C-alpha cells in the first residue's frame, strides 16, 4: 500500500485547495513546469479518487522528475504503431496491468 | 465547488538576486591605455661593454 | 514512431518558451491541472532531448486527463512493495520494459 | 537560455462571465404577502338549495 505526502514541504494540505506544485526540472536538462493543483472543484473525492490523487502527485512530482522513468516512456514511444498520441496512452496502459 | 480556486493569479515579487561571481578585481587596476597602431615596439637595454 | 504535435491548439512552440499547458481535469471529475511548461534553460537541443521532451508532453497533455491510465498507475500503487515513493516510480518502470 | 522565462507571470482579467441560469419569473408575479400564522383557512360555498 502506497503511503505518501504532498512533495513541497510546507504546503502540504492548502487552506485554498489551490496546492502550488513546486518546479522540477524535467528532461533531466533544460526545462521547467511550475506546475499547480487545484483541489475539489466540481464535488468532492469521495473515498476513491483520493486514491487517483494519491498516485497522479506521485506520477507528477517523483516521476517526472526521474531520469529512467522518462527513458522507459521514451522507449514505448519508439516502438510500433504508437501514432497519433491517443494511442500512446493506450499502448502504455497495456504494460502497466 | 471552490469560488475562486483556478482563477487566482501568481505575481512574482520584485526580489532578483543575482548569485554568480564575475568581477574584474586585477582589470580594474592596470592603468589602461588605448592605442591604434599595429603592435608595441620599446627598447631593452642590455650589457655589453 | 510517433508524430506528437503539441496538442495547445493556437501556440504550439512559442517565442518565449512558456508553452503555457491548457487547464485539464484529472481524477476524470473533481481536480484540475493549469501547468506551464518553460523551454530550453540550460542547453538546446541534445538531439535525444527532443524525443524525451516529445514524450514529457504526451504523458502530461493526454495520458492524466485519461481515465483508463489513472486507473492502472492506481493499481500499482497499491502493490505489496510500493511506498516512499522512490519506489512507486521504479515499480512502474520495470512495468514498462 | 531565457532570462525571464521564469519570472514571467499569469494574471486575468476582469471579464467574469455569467453562465448558469437562475432565474425567477413565476415567483416575480405572485403578489407575496406576509402571513405570520400557523396555516390560511377561509371559506369555500357549495350549492343545496
Amino acid at each position: 500500500p502506497l503511503v505518501y505526502t504532498p512533495a513541497v514541504r510546507g504546503g502540504a494540505n492548502p487552506a485554498s485547495g489551490s496546492y502550488l506544485l513546486d518546479p522540477q526540472y524535467v528532461n533531466s536538462g533544460v526545462d521547467i513546469l511550475q506546475a499547480t493543483y487545484g483541489y475539489n472543484i466540481n464535488g468532492t473525492a469521495n473515498a476513491d479518487q483520493l486514491l487517483q490523487r494519491d498516485a497522479i502527485l506521485a506520477i507528477l512530482e517523483y516521476a517526472l522528475k526521474d531520469t529512467a522513468f522518462v527513458n522507459a516512456i521514451q522507449a514505448v514511444a519508439a516502438g510500433s504503431g504508437v501514432t497519433t498520441p491517443a494511442s500512446f496512452v493506450s499502448a502504455c496502459v497495456t504494460k502497466l496491468t | 465547488a471552490k469560488l475562486n480556486l483556478a482563477v487566482l493569479n501568481n505575481v512574482f515579487s520584485e526580489l532578483l538576486t543575482q548569485e554568480i561571481n564575475r568581477s574584474a578585481t586585477f582589470l580594474g587596476l592596470l592603468s589602461k591605455y588605448p592605442e591604434r597602431k599595429s603592435n608595441i615596439q620599446w627598447g631593452v637595454g642590455m650589457g655589453g661593454t
